[PDB]
């Protein structure tokens, strides 16, 4: 399971900001599973203690 | 003379509405 | 979309022009990070496009 990660912790979720409005946006304007998933899952609580499952979870939702 | 809000993740911008909800019920006896 | 350490330096610089500057800042480094990201995306987003318009064809007529 390799999850190689650059030190810098600080610009690298940037990107992962911008993947989860995508995500919004497309629930919002597909609406495909009910977004309770979102609420209980959020970016900014700071539970996300593996962000590449975050991904394959995003990816999966297309 | 409180005890310190748990913020869990809440930031509050200066001069910006926001929202604290926080699981523990401990708050709910203090509020 | 600076982090929360970032505004905490903001918040500790007493002088106004200071901190103006160091807001300044901190609105230059988000723009320089989102843009990146969105420049990025665009890339990315047309090798997408290179891809022969014959799939989106094949699209339609399935």
């Amino acid at each position: 399971v390799v999850h190689e990660d650059f030190q810098v912790t600080e610009e690298v979720k940037a990107l992962t900001a911008e993947i989860v409005k995508t995500i919004r946006d497309i629930i919002a304007l597909n609406p495909l599973y009910r977004e309770s998933v979102l609420q209980m899952m959020q970016a900014g609580q700071r539970v996300v203690d593996n962000p590449i499952y975050l991904s394959d979870m995003g990816a999966a939702l297309t | 003379h409180l005890p310190l809000i748990a913020i869990t993740r809440n930031p509050v911008f200066p001069r910006f509405i926001k929202i604290i909800e926080v699981k523990n019920k401990k708050l709910v006896e203090l509020l | 979309g600076a982090e929360s350490h970032e505004l905490q330096d903001v918040l500790e610089e007493t002088n106004i022009p200071k901190r103006l500057y160091k807001a300044l800042s901190l609105l230059k480094k988000e723009f320089e990070l989102s843009k990146l990201q969105q420049r990025l995306g665009r890339e990315v987003e047309e090798k997408i496009k290179q891809t022969h318009r014959k799939y989106l064809l094949q699209e339609q007529l399935k």
